[PDB]
This record gives structure tokens, C-alpha cells and sequence, in this order.
């Protein structure tokens, strides 16, 4: 029904509900707030208390505030008309234009395509890049990761082949900007515009674009990759067609899943990192998939810390 | 006064206390026990791992996102098992035992708890029997016997699933013949992996006509961690079946990294404090209790056996980090795979060096004892020496010779894959750098002798491969048949 | 005495007694199981609990099951009777040849030696191995260790020493399995049933055999190397004879007690260790000794993890 808020510490805000408490992963509405504020179940603490990660900043949030259970997941906009739109990790326009009118929506939640989904199909894709081509060729419908520590080229490279293997594919795309450079979406899409793989004016923009910058708290970046890859997962499916999925940068996401860990309550794991580390990525990243119903070609970049690889 | 429903008693039935990161806190149970598979109204089951004064730690065995404060958690009375048989045999199976092919239900008839003790002393007898993998470098210098586990090591794409891939499809020769005792049935634990890359795994092992003896054990990367944690166990006693009646299993754990970790991120979310690189302080134990199970029996316990090849991941090549030395100091033996040997053409990359075999030539055929009995500490010093000598400058006539012979050899040990070799042919091809007569042949033609050789003898020689195979022995007459063969041909081959 | 089991995690349980609390070190027996489960009192927790260590497997345990304080500690057979036996932890024959018909038992926890019963004479033992000999050779009646990280050779040695010294030995020999492979203990055990310095058809057996080996809980490989100890201590007193005691590996010890050392409450010391590292090790290592009474003859492997030495 309608909780109250018993304690907030960053993007971790502790609410309790006097009947029927929601389950894990439902989106909560907090209310009076300006702009709408999910938080994520993600525990069920005891005594009628559920911890919930914040998918925007926490200030101005008071002990007792009402909190309204959506009866779901986070869930966004799917389908056509997210194509030459940006949004935002709950889904949200963030591109001046209006709302994004959609007959689907799709939780950012969803279990992995299982083991009989699998395709086992086995293709080259050439990139016209002398290096790859010759000694680590990518392979169409494949899952493909750019390694890099701050600076070397990730971005570059990501660019690149968005100019080399997108320009021409006869499908839709989705780029997903995960705690990167906010000034790095706003080249992406004026250079889109310029080209017109995104249209202002016609029906026939074929990217779709997802972003939760390094300006955003750890509950939206570490949310974000999920949204990006729910909008690639409709096209994969709800379409049966050859999807492009460009991600910059995952790392980010388990960065993030670094930072609300603590808050959390979980003992630290290796290097200060949650004990989840693997298990989150897990399940977000075997969602990144072609299956049997369909394609996606996955491009990800991949930051090293500290350019240390272990 | 109507009768009370007593269906819901503090004994036999808890009400979950909290619920995060797939642990449920659970008020009640009193009866159960611990390590005992508990059931949630939702249909999940979980592991009853911490038993406390005032409520029940219980691990998950999946998504948690169902369970909510307050529901009913029940006991099953029983300590976690696996269906278990030789139904399994062709099928792919989650960490539970349940069917993930698409292909129905297993018929299974029998079941088996996956915390078995590793036979004692008594039941078991010393290693004696082959287990072939086919791959030359591995048969002669790090033989597995049947019964032995032997650690696969390496950093990321060095090789590891590939030994392991060729062992399984070597088993063929022996799964299609007549002679029951020589038959090997296998067994693939997937852990931590993505479920594309086992798919492409199984498609391999169906072309090659081998996933009819291969039961496929996954718990893959986006499986919750006690069911990762629970795979390799749960393989093992897929594997004690065979093991306890008469037959000889191979259990492959891909990989015990992958493992480790999902171990640890268990044992971390129950509060266990952790130990050395934020592992539990018992991971050795992990391991230990898991490979202990390989054996082999004694003629009173049937005269079975099960051989593991479980598989380490290092970081920066280095074997001597704290998990790997913990695993080398379980198993009997390890295939040390180096990129920068990969990369230079020694493929299979292993390091002779820094690989053992703790079972030796127990393990091997008489015949692959004659060729390659004093092979590995040569090699060993064949590589010293080559470093020592490396400035070029007036050598005597003895470590010339060391010097020829072992970069010689050397070819002889590369190998492709997906062809794992008859060990005859092994032994022939073996035979002909070991005894010298390649000396004089240009280290680069060495392979390419090999496989005409090779192709001629099969062709031409039956009858000299038969007799070794069979008497499993170079006699007398199958040497001097053997030496008039090799010193005519390489002739031959060098017109 | 009676009492019941309060808590179980892992290889500790807690039980909580009525009436008289069971001494540290005291063995008490767990009701209920089919075959016999010991646990060692380790702490008194306050409240009338003790925290305890199991000697084997908890699987199965239930809050409330019943435990009986025995009145001592862990006691085995020690004598003429266990030799050309297998024994565990706990004293069990594990060869399946029957009862260990002992006149006397012993607790596998005693005092060291005093100062004044030490003794100082030392020569050489020749091992008939080259490095050894020259470099640094064995003293009759001392303390070898035979230190390598894994897979080096630590235990074909100790095989070679019991092949060149063992064989041809006067007096009698123990060995103890600690922590190791349960292959190489049934390697050694039809070995010296060949060469007949264990004899299973008449009383001329040379060697008690005492296992507790790396498919056990850490409990039975944190005290089995005092069984084995004990024993010898019994031959070198009880016959002041020259005895010779192989531990293969006295390691797993110490790595035993790291095992259970955090569910005992210990902050780690360094490197993942229990703090009591030292101490432990120094009244076990204190009774594997010569004396005036009688010369042990000690070798022991001692495995060096990550190849570390310090
Ligand atoms: N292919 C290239 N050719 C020439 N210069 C390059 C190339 N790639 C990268 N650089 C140089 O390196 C800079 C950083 O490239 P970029 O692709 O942003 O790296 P990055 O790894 O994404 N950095 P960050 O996101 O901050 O970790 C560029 O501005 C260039 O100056
Ligand atoms: N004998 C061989 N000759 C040539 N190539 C080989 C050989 N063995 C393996 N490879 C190739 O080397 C690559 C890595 O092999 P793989 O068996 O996947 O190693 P891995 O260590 O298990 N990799 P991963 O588990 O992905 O970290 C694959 O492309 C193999 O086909
Ligand atoms: N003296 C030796 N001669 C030849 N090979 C040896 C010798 N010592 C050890 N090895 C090789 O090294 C392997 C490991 O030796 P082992 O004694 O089991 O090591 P540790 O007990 O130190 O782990 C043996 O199985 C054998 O293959
Ligand atoms: O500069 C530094 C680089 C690395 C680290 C490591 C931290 C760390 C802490 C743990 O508890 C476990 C672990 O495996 C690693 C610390 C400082
Ligand atoms: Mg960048
Ligand atoms: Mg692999
Ligand atoms: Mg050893």
C-alpha cells in the first residue's frame, strides 16, 4: 500500500509498510517530490521493512515521507517509438520532445534467454580494422568487448565501428551511455542528427538512445545498462531482427553496484568490490545475447581500473 | 469446537524473518537439519546451512525475488541429493539434476546426496589403468590413470577447455568397442560460464558423436551462487554412480575459479568473515572434499573408478598464487598451459617444467613406458641447457646433442585439436624422435614427417600397430619392424 | 552429563549444558548418529554454552539433539595392539580388521616435556641420499621438516626415508596422514604390507598407521596429528624405545585451525591466520621430541602455500 520512509543514507533509503509489502525488485514511488523519484525494493530487512536503492539523488528526503508501491518493476517504453528518442534509466524523455507514446512497456527486469534459446551459428563479421580483422575477428551476432584503461581508446574504437558496421545494417541500434561523459551524448546525438540516423522530423531514426552519466547517483548508473538492454531486447524479440547494441561503459555499471554495496550492508569482497560482483554481472550481461528468435550484435566498452586487467 | 490446522507447526515448517542477496532468514524449523533442502511456497528450494539459536540461514537455489517476509518455508526431511543414473547419459542438466535441453523429463530411478564422503583407505587400490587423452605431450609426460585427478591450469584462453574437449571425444574409440572395462563415461560441470559458449560446447561434443556418454552439468553465469557452488558436487555424484558399479566415469569441473567464487559470495552474505583475498578461510576444504571423490576402487567395491579434471584460471601466469597452489595440492598432477608458449606454436602449450604426474608410468601402457619413460626430466634439462647455452659459443659433442634432440622432440609433442591420437600411433611416432632417428632432420619438417608417417603406417602397417595396441607393448620383432620402417621412409622423405 | 545442541555452522557447534559444563578439551558425544560423532569443547561461551569443534561431518545435526560429556578428552588406543593398524581421530580402527584390543588408552592432549628432560646428543643418521648427507644431514633422535610448496617432492622423500631408514629399524615407527591424499595413504599401507614391515597375518608389524586425510572436516585434521603423536609418545615412554614418527603433511594443522578460527571469534591475524598460530603450533611441536626416557626420531613435511617461505 503506501509506506513511510524510516531511513535514508545516500542512494539506500529504508521504507516500512504498515500492510503489504512489496516485493524485491518493484519500483516505489516516492511522494512530493518535483520530479518523480523510484526507489528499488531490493531487500526484505524484517519488522515490515523493505532497503531500496534510489534511481535519482535522496536530498531533501525527511524520515516518515509516504512512499506509494507501483505493483512492478521499473518499466519503460519498448518498441518504435523509443527510436530517436533519448531516455533516462526509468524510462523518462530526456530530449525535450514530448512523451514517448508507446502501446509497450517492459520491465528492465528479466530473466536470461534459457540454454535452449541458444543459437550456435558462427559467422564473421569484418570491420575493415586491419587488427581485428586479421588476428580477433568479431563475429556477427556475437558478443564483442573493448578493453581499455583511462584514455587509451575505447571510445574511439566504439565510434569507429558505430561508422563502420552500423552505417550499413539494415536493422535497428541502441547505444547505451552508462556513468560516461555526458558531453560524449550530446556529440553522439548532433552527429546522428547530422547524418540523420536519427530524424527529427520523419518516422525513420533507427537508434535508440538510453543515458545515465558520471553525473548520475550509483542507483541510476548501475540501472541504466538494464534499461539500454531492455529497449535492445524488445527489438531482438517483439521484431524477430538483427539488433546492434553499443554500450559505453559496463564497467560503470559494476562501479556503481560498488558503491550502494556498503550502504547495503554486505561484507566487502576482493579490492573493496560487493561479494555480488560476478552474479550481478551475471544476470545482466547473459541477457546481452542473440538467441534462436533473433540477433544482437553487442559492442561494449570495458574501462580498466588502474590498467590493471586482474 | 472445529479442529485446529495444525498443518503449519514451528517443527516442521519456519516463516521467512528477512530476505536479501538469495539468503532467507527463517524463523522456525525447529527439526531440521543442518544441510538438510528445504522447499518456499513459491517452489524454490533452498539449503539449510546456518542453523542458529533463533533462526535458520538458508541458501537459495535460484532467484529470490519471490520470497517475501513472512512466507512459509517447509522441511523435505531431506539432505540435498541429485537424481542420479546412467538416464543422464546424452542430456544437459541444471546444478539440481533437472532437464535444461528442451528434451523432457530424465527417467531416473535412483538418487545420490552430494556431500558423500570421499571413499577411506580400504575400498580403494593404486592407479593402474589409462585414461587416455589422446594428446601426445600428455600421455607421455603427465599420464593420467584411471582414478587420478589431474589439475588443468592456465590463464585465459590457453588452452584448459580444449585438453579437456579432445580427453571426452578420445573416449569414443573405447565407448564404441567391445570391451565394457575400457569404456569411459563423461561428465562436463559447467561453472560461471555463459550459456552460449556451453551450447557451442555441446553442438561440438553432438558433431562428434559423443554427448551419447556425456552427461552436461550447468550452472551458468546468471544462475544464483549456491547453485553454482553446488555443480561440481552435484556432477561428482552423477559420476560416484558409475564409480560405485563396475564403471569408469571422467568428471571435467570447468572451471573451480568460477566456483570459488560464487562459494565465497555465499559464504560472505551469511556473515562468515572472511578469510585470505576475502575467500572463506576452509576454501582448500572446498576443493579438497570435491576431488578426494575421485578414486579408484579396489576389486571388492566393484573395481570401478571416477578421474576428475578439474580447471584453474591464474592471472598473469602465475601458478604460484595462493588458489592455485591450493588446488595443485590436491590433485594428482597438473597440465600448466602458458600463452607465451601458445603463442610461439607449442600448442598445447603446456610447460614441462612446472607440469606433473603423480601417478606416472602406473598410468601408461607398457609400450608408451618404453618411448617416453625418461622423457620428462630430459626435456626438463633439455630446457636448461638451451637457456644456458643461449650465447652461442663452442658446445661440447654431449649437449649438442641434448640440444638436437630436444628441440626435435619438442615438434613431435605439438598437436592440433579435435583429433586426439590411438595411443599406438602415439607410441610409433614417439618411437622415432626418442630413439634418434630424426637427429638429422631439419626441425621444421618435423611435423609434416609426422603426418606422412603417420598416414603411411596406418596405411601400410596395420598389422605392426595392431600387435602393439593389443599386446600393449613394443616386442622384439615389433622394434626391429618399427626401425626398418622409420630410417627408410624419413630417406624417402628427404629425396 | 547431558546436553543439547543450540547452534550449528559448519565444523562448530555450540551446545548448551544444564548442569555441569564440560571442560576445554573435554570430548562429549553427539546422540542420535549412526556412527560416532565427537565434538572437542574449544570454548565456554558464558550461559552455559560451549562452542566446540566436530570430529566429523555436521550434516544432519538438529537444535535440541542430545550430547553426553564423556568426562575427558578425545582418549585412543595406544600399545603393541596398533601396530600393522589404521586408526583416526578419534582411536576407530579404519582398516576393518576389528577392535584395537588395547589394555590402555591415552588423551591425545598432554603436557610437553620439562627442560630437564631434555636431551642433547646428536649424530648422524645417514639417509643414503647424497644432498642430505653432505649439505645438512639427519640427527637420530631429532627434528627433520622437509619443507616444499606443492607438488615439489616433499612426500616421495619422506617415502624414500621410510624405504632407506624404516625398513631396516630396529624399534617402531608411526605414521601419521594429516590433511593429505587418501590415495597415497592406501599406496603406503599395501606398500608395507609387501615388504612386510606391516604384518596383517601375525604380531610382527613395525609401523601404526594413523589417517585423517583432506576428505575430512577440518576438526578430525586439526587434532589428527595428536593422535599420532600420541601414539608415539606412548612407545617412547611406555617402552622408552627408539621410535621413528613420519607426519605427512603437519601443515594441515595449522591450516585446520585457520578453517574454524573465525566462526571461534578471532579477528585474523595476518596472511588469514588465527592469532593463536604460534602457541598452537608450539604445544603440539613441544611434545614431538626426544627425552631422556626415550628418542623419536621426527621427520615431518611441511608444505609452503603460495611457494611462500616467510
Ligand atoms: N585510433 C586513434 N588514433 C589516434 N588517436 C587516438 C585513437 N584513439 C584514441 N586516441 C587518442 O586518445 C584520446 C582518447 O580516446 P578515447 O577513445 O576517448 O579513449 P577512452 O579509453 O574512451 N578514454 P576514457 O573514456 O576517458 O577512459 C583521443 O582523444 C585521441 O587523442
Ligand atoms: N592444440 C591446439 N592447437 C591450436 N589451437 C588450439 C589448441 N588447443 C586450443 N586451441 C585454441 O586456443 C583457443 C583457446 O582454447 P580454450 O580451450 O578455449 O582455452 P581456455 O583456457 O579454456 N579459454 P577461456 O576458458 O575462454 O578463458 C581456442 O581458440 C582453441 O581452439
Ligand atoms: N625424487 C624425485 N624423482 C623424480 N620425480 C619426483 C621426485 N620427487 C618428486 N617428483 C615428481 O614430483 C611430483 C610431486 O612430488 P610429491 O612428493 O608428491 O610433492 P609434494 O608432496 O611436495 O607435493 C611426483 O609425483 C613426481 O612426479
Ligand atoms: O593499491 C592497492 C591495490 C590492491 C589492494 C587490495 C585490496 C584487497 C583487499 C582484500 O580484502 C582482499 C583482496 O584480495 C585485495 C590494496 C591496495
Ligand atoms: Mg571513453
Ligand atoms: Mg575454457
Ligand atoms: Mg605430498
Amino acid at each position: 500500500t503506501t509506506g513511510r520512509i524510516v531511513a535514508v543514507i545516500g542512494a539506500v533509503v529504508d521504507v516500512q509498510f504498515d500492510e503489504g509489502l512489496p516485493p524485491i525488485l518493484n519500483a516505489l514511488e516516492v511522494q512530493g517530490r518535483e520530479t518523480r523519484l523510484v526507489l528499488e525494493v531490493a531487500q526484505h530487512l524484517g519488522e515490515s521493512t523493505v532497503r531500496t536503492i534510489a534511481m535519482d539523488g535522496t536530498e531533501g528526503l525527511v524520515r516518515g515521507q509516504k512512499v506509494l508501491d507501483s505493483g512492478a518493476p521499473i518499466r519503460i517504453p519498448v518498441g518504435p517509438e523509443t527510436l530517436g528518442r533519448i531516455m533516462n534509466v526509468i524510462g523518462e524523455p530526456i530530449d525535450e520532445r514530448g512523451p514517448i507514446k508507446t502501446k509497450q512497456f517492459a520491465a528492465i527486469h528479466a530473466e536470461a534467454p534459457e540454454f535452449v534459446e541458444m543459437s550456435v551459428e558462427q559467422e564473421i563479421l569484418v570491420t575493415g580494422i586491419k587488427v581485428v580483422d586479421l588476428l580477433a575477428p568479431y563475429a556477427k551476432g556475437g558478443k564483442i568487448g573493448l578493453f581499455g584503461g583511462a584514455g587509451v581508446g575505447k571510445t574511439v574504437l566504439i565510434m569507429e565501428l558505430i561508422n563502420n558496421v552500423a552505417k550499413a545494417h539494415g536493422g535497428y541500434s541502441v547505444f547505451a551511455g552508462v556513468g560516461e561523459r555526458t558531453r560524449e551524448g550530446n556529440d553522439l546525438y548532433h552527429e546522428m542528427i547530422e547524418s540523420g540516423v536519427i530524424n527529427l522530423k520523419d518516422a525513420t531514426s533507427k537508434v535508440a538512445l538510453v543515458y545515465g552519466q558520471m553525473n548520475e547517483p550509483p542507483g541510476a548508473r548501475a540501472r541504466v545498462a538494464l534499461t539500454g538492454l531492455t529497449v535492445a531486447e524488445y527489438f531482438r524479440d517483439q521484431e524477430g531482427q538483427d539488433v546492434l547494441l553499443f554500450i559505453d561503459n559496463i564497467f560503470r555499471f559494476t562501479q556503481a553496484g560498488s558503491e550502494v554495496s556498503a550502504l547495503l550492508g554486505r561484507i566487502p569482497s576482493a579490492v573493496g568490490y560487493q561479494p555480488t560482483l560476478a552474479t550481478d554481472m551475471g544476470t545482466m550481461q547473459e541477457r546481452i545475447t542473440t538467441t534462436k528468435k533473433g540477433s544482437i550484435t553487442s559492442v561494449q566498452a570495458i574501462y580498466v581500473p588502474a590498467d590493471d586487467l586482474t | 469446537i472445529l479442529g485446529a490446522d495444525t498443518s503449519v507447526d514451528l517443527e516442521e515448517t519456519g516463516r521467512v524473518l528477512s530476505i536479501g542477496d538469495g539468503i532467507a532468514r527463517v524463523h522456525g524449523l525447529r527439526n531440521v537439519q543442518a544441510e538438510e533442502m528445504v522447499e518456499f511456497s513459491s517452489g524454490l528450494k533452498g539449503m539449510s546451512l546456518n542453523l542458529e539459536p533463533d533462526n535458520v540461514g538458508v541458501v537459495v537455489f535460484g532467484n529470490d525475488k519471490l520470497i517475501k517476509e513472512g512466507d512459509i518455508v517447509k522441511r523435505t526431511g531431506a539432505i540435498v541429493d541429485v537424481p542420479v543414473g546412467e538416464e543422464l547419459l546424452g542430456r544437459v542438466v541444471d546444478a539440481l539434476g533437472n532437464a535444461i535441453d528442451g528434451k523432457g523429463p530424465i527417467g531416473s530411478k535412483a538418487r545420490r546426496r552430494v556431500g558423500l564422503k570421499a571413499p577411506g583407505i580400504i575400498p580403494r587400490i593404486s592407479v593402474r589403468e589409462p585414461m587416455q587423452t589422446g594428446i601426445k605431450a600428455v600421455d607421455s609426460l603427465v599420464p593420467i590413470g584411471r582414478g587420478q585427478r589431474e589439475l588443468i591450469i592456465g590463464d585465459r584462453q590457453t588452452g584448459k577447455t580444449s585438453i579437456a574437449i579432445d580427453t571426452i571425444i578420445n573416449q569414443k574409440r573405447f565407448n564404441d568397442g567391445t570391451d565394457e572395462k575400457k569404456k569411459l563415461y563423461c561428465i562436463y560441470v559447467a561453472i560461471g560460464q555463459k550459456r552460449s559458449t556451453v551450447a557451442q560446447l555441446v553442438k561440438r561434443l553432438t558433431d562428434a558423436d559423443a554427448m551419447k556418454y556425456t552427461i552436461v552439468v550447468s550452472a551458468t553465469a546468471s544462475d544464483a551462487a549456491p547453485l553454482q557452488y553446488l555443480a561440481p558436487y552435484s556432477g561428482c555424484s552423477m559420476g560416484e554412480y558409475f564409480r560405485d558399479n563396475g564403471k569408469h566415469a571422467l568428471i571435467i569441473y570447468d572451471d573451480l575459479s568460477k566456483q570459488a567464487v560464487a562459494y565465497r559470495q555465499m559464504s560472505l552474505l551469511l556473515r562468515r568473515p572472511p578469510g585470505r583475498e576475502a575467500y572463506p578461510g576452509d576454501v582448500f576444504y572446498l576443493h579438497s572434499r570435491l576431488l578426494e571423490r575421485a578414486a579408484k576402487m579396489n576389486d571388492a567395491f566393484g573395481g570401478g573408478s571416477l578421474t576428475a579434471l578439474p580447471v584453474i584460471e591464474t592471472q598473469a601466469g602465475d601458478v604460484s598464487a595462493y588458489i592455485p597452489t591450493n588446488v595443485i595440492s590436491i590433485t594428482d598432477g597438473q597440465i600448466f598451459l602458458e600463452t607465451e608458449l601458445f603463442y610461439k606454436g607449442i600448442r598445447p602449450a603446456i610447460n614441462v617444467g612446472l607440469s606433473v604426474s603423480r601417478v606416472g608410468s602406473a598410468a601408461q601402457t607398457r609400450a608408451m613406458k618404453q618411448v617416453a619413460g625418461t622423457m620428462k626430466l630430459e626435456l626438463a634439462q633439455y630446457r636448461e641447457v638451451a637457456a644456458f647455452a643461449q650465447f652461442g659459443s663452442d658446445l661440447d659433442a654431449a649437449t649438442q646433442q641434448l640440444l638436437s634432440r630436444g628441440v626435435r622432440l619438442t615438434e613431435l609433442l605439438k598437436q592440433g585439436q579435435y583429433s586426439p591420437m590411438a595411443i599406438e600411433e602415439q607410441v610409433a611416432v614417439i618411437y622415432a624422435g626418442v630413439r634418434g632417428y630424426l637427429d638429422k632432420l631439419e626441425p621444421s619438417k618435423i611435423t609434416k614427417f609426422e603426418n606422412a608417417f603417420l598416414s603411411h603406417v596406418i596405411s601400410q602397417h596395420q598389422a605392426l600397430l595392431s600387435k602393439i595396441r593389443t599386446d600393449g607393448k613394443i616386442s622384439e620383432e615389433s622394434d626391429a619392424k618399427l626401425k626398418e620402417i622409420v630410417t627408410n621412409f624419413l630417406a624417402g622423405f628427404e629425396a
